[PDB]
């Protein structure tokens, strides 16, 4: 029920719908500008990125990292927890089917109250556009106002 | 809708 702004590159800039995850209150409230990274392994973030020696920590003076993550195989909350542990500043979950947006919900059966990073589900189309812009060498910048 | 996964 919210949106987001891809600010770069020109080929895909614009305002896109998205569905904010229904878990965690972001610690540093306000507006967040990031650079989008699509991981080369563990793209569904159901296992820890440490096992892969993969980190999304940004170097001093560079944009915080927004990790693009594919839907599948594990709970949304676990993906947010795993990506948070790898140091992403936010998580975008590309939907697996082309369909209207759904709201990522919490499960029940805990780390849940320890999830802090902004989370959102985007459409498969925007997910595919971002990946193709990145594949072609353009960094994909993005701003979140939630 | 909503979902957990």
């Amino acid at each position: 029920k919210n949106n987001l702004k891809v600010t770069s590159p020109d080929s895909i800039k614009g305002i896109y719908e998205c569905a904010i995850g229904n878990f965690g209150v972001p610690q540093y409230g306000g507006t967040l500008v990031g650079t989008v990274v699509y991981p080369k392994s563990n793209q569904k973030a159901c296992k820890s990125y440490s096992d892969f020696d993969i980190s999304f920590k940004s170097k001093p003076g560079r944009l915080p990292t927004f990790v693009l993550i594919d839907r599948g195989d594990c709970y949304f909350t676990l993906k947010a927890w795993i990506a948070q542990q790898a140091g992403a500043a936010a998580i975008l979950v590309a939907d697996s089917k082309a369909e209207p947006l759904i709201t990522m919900d919490t499960p029940e059966e805990d780390y849940l109250q320890n999830i802090t990073i902004p989370s959102a589900l985007i459409t498969k189309t925007l997910g595919d556009s971002i990946k193709s812009a990145l594949s072609g060498g353009d960094m994909v910048n993005m701003k979140l106002d939630w | 809708r909503v979902a957990a996964a």
